[PDB]
């Protein structure tokens, strides 16, 4: 985490933050990772 | 009221505490020195109950309209006075005190309460699917009741959580505040017809007040009263 702090403070340049970095302006598809526990009984978790 | 009957009058008959006729005779009984059946009753007992309700019946020449009231010793509904009762009626409602508890004062338990002319043909094709449909629901709620009393609400399915959800909201529908009420409850009388229960109880089952909290339910009329209420709360 503060290696990305300290790189991050360089590399501003917004071609260079191209990869992964870059923020997508259009937004058209984005993607949920949900974990959720894989048996029940967990109570109201697997739920919220 | 046989006279009336006889002349071709229609009768309405209230009979109060059949069981108190049954529980004196027992008292009769038991100082005639007769043999004791069960628990203290007399051993004519059935035939007792069979003399005085076969009097109770229209003929062809006119009708008696009876409701009668029956007192269970205890809470036992296997007391040989109720059980003798059960067979002798057109229509049964059970009142349980579990159901009074719940401040729910008709107290009438749907599940054990049946009637011989809930027939579609008698009562009416709709009014016959929806008393049938508010019986396996609230059928589904006693067959989970332990499952909800111990693990809880959320190991049940998506579908058994609405039905779940729908049993105790019709649960709390059914209660109705009466005119003959107003001198411990505050609540006023609503009398609710037969087209306005059916409608109201067909729309609940459809999908209608599924957003309504079910303490707008208890003590209304018909739906159009609790969809009033849950405005007034916004």
């Amino acid at each position: 985490r503060e290696v990305m702090a300290n790189l991050t403070a360089r590399v501003v340049g917004a071609a260079r933050r191209g990869t992964l970095l870059e923020k997508r302006e259009t937004v058209k598809s984005v993607a949920l990772l949900v974990v959720t526990p894989d048996r029940g009984l967990c109570g109201s978790l697997v739920a919220n | 009221a046989e006279y009336f009957r006889d002349e071709g009058r229609d009768i309405l008959l209230f009979i109060d505490n059949i069981f108190r006729f049954v529980q004196a005779g027992s008292e009769v009984s038991s100082l005639l020195g007769r043999m004791p059946s069960q628990v203290g009753y007399q051993p004519t007992l059935g035939t007792e109950m069979g003399e005085l309700q076969e009097r109770i019946t229209s003929t062809k020449r006119g009708s008696i309209t009876s409701m009668q009231a029956v007192y269970v010793p205890a809470d036992d509904y296997t007391d040989p006075a109720p059980a003798t009762v059960f067979s002798h009626l057109d229509a049964t409602i059970s009142l349980e005190r579990s159901i009074a508890e719940r401040a729910i004062f008709p107290a009438v338990d749907p599940l054990a309460s049946t009637s011989r002319i809930l027939d579609p043909n008698i009562v009416g094709e709709e009014h016959y699917r929806v008393a049938q449909e508010v019986k396996r629901v609230l059928q589904r709620y006693k067959d989970l009741k332990d499952i909800i009393a111990i693990l809880g609400m959320e190991e049940l399915s998506d579908e058994d959580k609405l039905t779940v959800q729908r049993a105790r909201k019709i649960e709390l529908f059914f209660s109705q505040p009466f005119t003959v009420a107003q001198q411990f409850t505050g609540r006023p009388g609503k009398y609710v017809p037969v087209k306005k229960t059916v409608e109201s109880f067909a729309r609940l089952l459809n999908g209608e007040g599924d957003h309504i909290p079910e303490s707008f339910f208890y003590m209304q009329g018909d739906f159009d009263d609790v969809l009033a209420a849950y405005e007034a709360s916004q």
